[PDB]
């Protein structure tokens, strides 16, 4: 009876949450017309008919992809108040997405989550998946995060947010709309994750064996990420995790609290077999610096706190196993003031395969939540990318004429810049 | 007479006492529907210590199970023995722990604790002589934690003379499950050490190593984890429910083991412990029990001996066996090991004598080891504790639920001198 | 044995008593021939044959939409002599409603009255159904009901009156009529119930997704408030409402006599799955300010009372748990002398759907009767709309050559704005 | 002998009567036709109470039945048991309410009296010896409030002797049904301590409470909520339908729990209340329904008995049991709960044995009790009703219908009497 929406913001927010709500209704006997032939109780509100709905807002500022939904496959599954609208765009600007189109829609946006709360008893905490890059993604997730603390607060609020790439960035003004969405997100998510898009390129190539992935590649295995870590909701497992739990274990300083996910194994159907799949192989692929999902090499940091996630049929002492054999390693480090620095989670059920997707069905499955000091060497050159393009003021008079003091600028890189210097102090080790 | 109420706190705290009335049921023969269907007359002879009779010759436990969600609840009801308990029983909370131990016991779990104590309380008055309670919680977690240390601080203000014991579970050196376990450890130990008359410390190091070193078993679940740990809390109160030749009961083991109302840290073993394979070949006789307990591996805390002194030692058989072949055991190893135990202590073996074995095995015994070899387990927490909090890391977590840091101090400083007082007993003359 | 008869008055009259007569011949499996294959006693009185007939009066002052009933489908279900007709109307004014045109066939419709109430046995109350705008509802309804308190005078008269929107106005001179006739039926009508169009356009657009009504849209919803409150009669209820304890629980003193009603839940059949439904769903949507039928935002004002009516399978607890919830909210508030101010309604059947509709078969509905403070706004604009038209003496020389003194304006207005004030005692809370 | 009139009035005073003539009717054996269909010997030997014999084994209660429309009577014999009654007991008007007090009691009230008083005094005079009235009305709306009182002020004059009491419906404290019922309940209240010699209060919010709380029930219609105030009901007089060990009655209930003439407002209870999961594990025993009343959610009155303090303690029993057992509960209960009671009343507890169950259970039983814990009710109707008539508000409703403002004082000022009356009792010494 504990209960956990999901807010989906812009085009980022949609075309994964499609993928994600697709694997929801195949691990619960759900049709997609809503009939089905206790456990589902998380994310699903039951109708007096026989009839099921998600607990699900996807909302977004232009109404192409949304229209996707309500022609495709997943039609009559959805209340059609729920799939908000807009008329034009934030087109990349943080401005508009927080300042002009925002405050005039924000309103109905706010008014049907707090329908979802009444019905609701056990409300948990909030699930909000969105990107840095696109404007819809920076600037409504920014003034939306705002409200729910002055409305909930004390419910614990998670972000999938698409870290932008160190190399490969589809838009161009994507050092303007992380530094201004993380000044204002920093204050008010408690846990954010990171994902970006080049190393599942990475992953899709090397080892999934697929030359020519689209966007459905990678919302698939962004999927896994979160049916991953809510699997301790929808079903009994031997050693439960609480979505409260998660900002107790990962959140040393109320600053720093940007881990980053890793999901293990990843192999295809054709080398499903040639090798045997236990777990003592596939935890050391998930701390095997090439295997992850953001573009930072972990061994040029050190890792603050690390949360796994076991599912299937795990047997528990060879997790006290595998554990054992990973606080021996050198070239994995730890910080000097953590000596225990685990979570660990157990549930009976497997993860099931997609129609057509490309994973086999396996008999357990890993989903590494950790955080290092590795991602600051991330921050270091995008906030090195943000001095450049506002050296030579460029770009800035799109942001200006929309309700937007140019000053700004220069007071959120300062708290930037005092967010760069919170990764040296950890860095260093005790005295003495 | 001398009836025991049972508490549960917690995820762990939930499943250990769903193995242990698993085990209490089939040591009198009682169903999973919840009549009788036993064949002996020794069965209902003392059946009223952990159940009260219903009409229609159906009995229930008289259990009460605590957690902050209705998760672990339902799986409790859910599987066998679902039926047992009665369902006015089951509290369970709402808003969940966060493995938090400032949440545990000062904001959640002090909303839920007066539902707890009505039901405390009416279990109390309905049993005609109260023999004392005990708990089965975690130390990691937060509602075996704070919601665990709140009951134990409102039992006995409620219930000074009722003894008081706790088998909590203490963290392992190894692996460990909680980041911040030491936090949780250090301010539900300075609750242990005033609340509680004694303490049976039991580590999951220990169990995977006797489920895979001893019991050869290739992939252990926690049902055979949780086994073991039933079986010695069975083997405590084993006198009680049973005639005996000499009665033990909770209260001769309180006296006799502890010598200091401080020092009241126990740890737990278990013989005789057979493989599959190996069972058939081991000749079950009373000096093989013997020397099967006063290794380090048989111990079920992470701790050797070997580094310590015992203080008292405390002895449980079961079975019909003579008194001869006991004594002439308890006093040899007394002799060869008189390094070990302690010099300014004279017989600090205490023996006790059941009649009546558990389910299949002939003969049984259970064993209760105080010693001075724990002063490493604590500091060890007490090592990783100030580590810690030295940074002021995960600090304004526990503060921000309106937490001093004078609290962390009297903690802290309260386990650094009971480790100097086993620091003490140590090195006496 | 309990009978009410009612009286429809102009334009405004016959068009939305006719949805309404349509909706009752349904609920008792009347054909419109009167033939069918106790309980309907109230609105119906038998002849010998097998043969029914409704307890209705139908008048207006031009022939036009009467000749609608004689020629559609509802021809043999009246007797023609209950249909009055006239030759002249009105048109638009309160002269000729109320003394040219009116003491001519006033007689006339005096006397049909007079044999309705004889072959009653049971007669507790009246209904009129008119507008504030037209002529014959406000000049033809005013004669009507000072000759009711000269005839009977104890038996409560409710009215639906078509209060004059903010802005939608089609009738040019509505401030002249709608002040006019209030002076009159202030002292006779105890009770009125007031419903705008204005905001049920704005209901049929936003819930039930119909962007073209037309008044017959506006009927239906209007027809199932008048059958919601007279659904104790017409069947038995755990807990029945009579229409003389409407004019107790509503009137708290005897000039503030205006509450205003609101009909949930308003969905539509595609839009009628996707939500559960539950008591405690539909009564949020009942005191929302967005679903209201009256233009008057009520947070601006202070609910005196309120009357809740339930219909369907209602539980009698949950009830309870609904307006628990309701008394605790920041948002609504009451008046401050008026500690206990609701009057709580359940009867056992569901309103049925008319056969080319647009809201679904639901299993439960509400029609809210409450009374605020929030309404005297709109009578200070429309009193401000009044004082600008009579300031330039335009449209008068029409009303003086009619039999009409020309003081009379002057006269009423100083009552209606001695009701002004009368609002304003009760807006400021008690002294220490 | 000792015979019974039954008055029925309101929509409230109809189907508590409906629900209570149908467990009357079961607890002796009486088909929905009117004849006997019986088992045993003890169902007809005190039939004669509640019922008239007719010729041809038929049986008739004896019913009086008031309101002012053909409504809700004619939902009365359309469902079952509406076959039972005489067709010429049911008065019924043609007005209505209009839910107004001044309606009740002086326009509409007087005029149909006369045709009640008829009935009314034909029925006094056909029994033996009459014991006294018993009506079951509420207080929120007309009929129920204005022609109930008219009938208590009429009744007291023609018989002073017999004894009178009310099982009337005090509104709840958080929701309200009635605008107009703090006038409601001021007008009445001060018509009820003239002519009644006692009252159950009784709430709806409390039986909201058990029928969700202990019952465990999803959706609990009033078919649920008025089956309880029955068996109440059922429970006071079943030791003078049925022999008994020790014989109470209306008149031993009516003096020992009235010390003064005035304070006779009354709370009820009522146990065992097993849901129906829970009623298998539940051990039914005579100290289990002991500790079930006398805590706070059990009453049905909105009141914890904490705040105030008892007076007087009736305590009904039904079913075969001993009396050690019944004494040592009730002696138990005075000791620890000695705060709880008064002082200046020794043994303040009075106990009745009956000796047949009702229908189904083994055993049951049927609490009344007085206490000080009522002027919280009185005070939060005599602060919302001044708090109504300090702006005259719906005032001239009242004052059309022939009613002065005087006497809104004298109802008023003599309800504030009584409440200084039990602020008086509360802290004497
Ligand atoms: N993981 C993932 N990233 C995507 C997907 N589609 C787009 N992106 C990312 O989205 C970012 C571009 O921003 P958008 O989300 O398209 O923009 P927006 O938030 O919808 O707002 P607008 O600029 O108004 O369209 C880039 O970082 C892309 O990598 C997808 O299906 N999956
Ligand atoms: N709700 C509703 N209002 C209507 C309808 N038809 C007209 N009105 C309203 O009626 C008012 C105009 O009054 P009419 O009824 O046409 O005029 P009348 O009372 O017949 O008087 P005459 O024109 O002299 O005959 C306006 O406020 C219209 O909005 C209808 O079908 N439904
Ligand atoms: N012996 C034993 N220990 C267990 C078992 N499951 C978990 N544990 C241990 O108990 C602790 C977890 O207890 P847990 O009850 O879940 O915490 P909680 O706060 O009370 O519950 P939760 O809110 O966090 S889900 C850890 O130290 C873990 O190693 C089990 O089945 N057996
Ligand atoms: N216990 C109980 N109380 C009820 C029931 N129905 C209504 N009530 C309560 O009784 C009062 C309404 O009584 P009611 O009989 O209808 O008034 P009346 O004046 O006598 O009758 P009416 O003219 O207004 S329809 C309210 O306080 C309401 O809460 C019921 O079934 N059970
Ligand atoms: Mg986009
Ligand atoms: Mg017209």
């Amino acid at each position: 009876m504990r209960e956990c929406i999901s807010i989906h913001v812009g085009q980022a927010g949609v075309q994964i949450g499609n993928a994600c709500w697709e694997l929801y209704c195949l691990e619960h006997g759900i049709q997609p017309d809503g009939q089905m032939p206790d456990s589902f109780n998380t994310f699903f509100s039951e109708t007096g008919a026989g009839k099921h709905v998600p607990r699900a807002v996807f909302v977004d500022l232009e109404p192409t992809v949304i229209d996707e939904v309500r022609t495709g496959t997943y039609r009559q599954l959805f209340h059609p108040e729920q799939l908000i609208t807009g008329k034009e765009d934030a087109a990349n600007n943080y401005a508009r997405g927080h300042y002009t189109i925002g405050k005039e829609i924000i309103d109905l946006v706010l008014d049907r989550i707090r329908k979802l709360a009444d019905q609701c008893t056990g409300l948990q905490g909030f699930l909000v998946f969105h990107s840095f890059g696109g404007g819809t993604g920076s600037g409504f997730t920014s003034l939306l995060m705002e409200r729910l603390s002055v409305d909930y607060g004390k419910k614990s609020k998670l972000e999938f947010s698409i870290y932008p790439a160190p190399q490969v960035s589809t838009a161009v003004v994507e050092p303007y709309n992380s530094i201004l969405t993380t000044h204002t997100t920093l204050e008010h998510s408690d846990c954010a994750f990171m994902v970006d898009n080049e190393a599942i390129y990475d992953i899709c190539r090397r080892n999934l064996d697929i030359e020519r992935p689209t966007y459905t590649n990678l919302n698939r295995l962004i999927s896994q990420i979160v049916s991953s870590i809510t699997a301790s909701l929808r079903f009994d497992g031997a050693l439960n995790v609480d979505l409260t739990e998660f900002q107790t274990n990962l959140v040393p300083y109320p600053r720093i609290h940007f881990p980053l996910a890793t999901y293990a194994p990843v192999i295809s159907a054709e080398k499903a077999y040639h090798e045997q799949l236990s777990v003592a192989e596939i935890t050391n692929a998930c701390f095997e610096p090439a295997n992850q999902m953001v573009k930072c090499d972990p061994r040029h940091g050190k890792y603050m706190a690390c949360c796994l996630l076991y599912r299937g049929d795990v047997v528990p002492k060879d997790v006290n196993a595998a554990i054992a054999t990973i606080k021996t390693k050198r070239s994995i480090q730890f910080v000097d003031w953590c000596p225990t620095g685990f979570k660990v989670g157990i549930n009976y059920q497997p993860p099931t395969v997609v129609p057509g997707g490309d994973l086999a069905k396996v008999q357990r499955a890993v989903c590494m939540l950790s955080n290092t000091t590795a991602i600051a060497e991330a921050w270091a050159r995008l906030d090195h990318k943000f001095d450049l393009m506002y050296a030579k003021r460029a770009f800035v008079h799109w942001y200006v004429g929309e309700g937007m003091e140019e000053g700004e600028f220069s007071e959120a890189r300062e708290d930037m810049a005092a967010l760069e210097k919170d990764y040296e102090e950890v860095g260093v080790d005790s005295v003495e | 007479m001398r009836e025991i109420v049972h508490i549960q706190a917690g995820q762990c705290g939930n499943q250990i006492g769903a193995k242990f009335w698993e085990v209490i049921s089939d040591e009198h023969g009682i169903d999973p529907t919840g009549s009788y269907h036993g064949d002996s007359d020794l069965q209902l002879e003392r059946i009223n210590v952990y159940y009260n009779e219903a009409a229609g010759n159906k009995y229930v436990p008289r259990a009460i199970l605590v957690d902050l969600e209705p998760g672990t609840m339902d799986s409790v009801r859910s599987g066998p023995f679902g039926q047992i308990f009665r369902p006015d029983n089951f509290v369970f909370g709402q808003s969940g722990a966060g493995n938090n131990w400032a949440k545990g016991h000062y904001t959640e779990g002090a909303e839920l604790v007066d539902s707890v104590l009505d039901v405390v309380r009416k279990e109390s008055e309905s049993c005609d002589c109260l023999q004392g309670f005990q708990l089965t919680h975690s130390l990691g977690g937060g509602t075996g934690s704070g919601m665990g240390t709140l009951l134990i601080s409102k039992i006995r203000e409620e219930y000074p003379d009722r003894i008081m014991n706790t088998f909590s579970v203490v963290p392992s050196p190894k692996v460990s499950d909680t980041v911040v376990e030491p936090y949780n450890a250090t301010l539900s130990v300075h609750q242990l050490v005033e609340n509680t008359d004694e303490t049976y410390c039991i580590d999951n190091e220990a169990l995977y190593d006797i489920c895979f070193r001893t019991l050869k078993l290739t992939t252990p679940t926690y049902g055979d984890l949780n086994h073991l740990v039933s079986a010695t809390m069975s083997g405590v109160t084993t006198c009680l429910r049973f005639p005996g030749q000499l009665n033990a009961d909770l209260r001769k083991l309180a006296v006799n083991m502890v010598p200091f109302p401080r020092l009241h840290f126990f740890m737990p073993g278990f013989a005789p412990l057979t493989s599959r394979g190996s069972q058939q070949y081991r000749a079950l006789t009373v000096p093989e029990l013997t020397q099967q307990m006063f290794d380090a591996k048989n111990m079920m805390a992470a701790c050797d001996p070997r580094h310590g002194r015992y203080l008292t030692v405390a002895a449980v058989f079961r079975g019909r066996m003579s008194m001869k072949e006991v004594d002439e055991q308890m006093l040899n190893v007394q002799n060869k090991n008189s390094s070990y135990f302690v010099e300014w202590i004279p017989n600090n073996v205490k023996t006790a004598v059941c009649d009546i074995p558990p389910r299949g095995l002939k003969m049984s015994a259970t064993f209760i080891g105080n010693s001075t070899a724990i002063q490493e387990l604590f500091k060890r927490i007490s090592e990783q504790f100030t580590a810690m909090f030295r940074r002021k890391a995960f600090l304004h977590w526990y503060t921000g639920e309106g937490m001093d840091e004078m609290e962390f101090t009297e903690a802290e400083s309260n386990m650094n001198d009971l480790v100097s007082e086993y620091q003490q007993y140590q090195d006496a003359t």
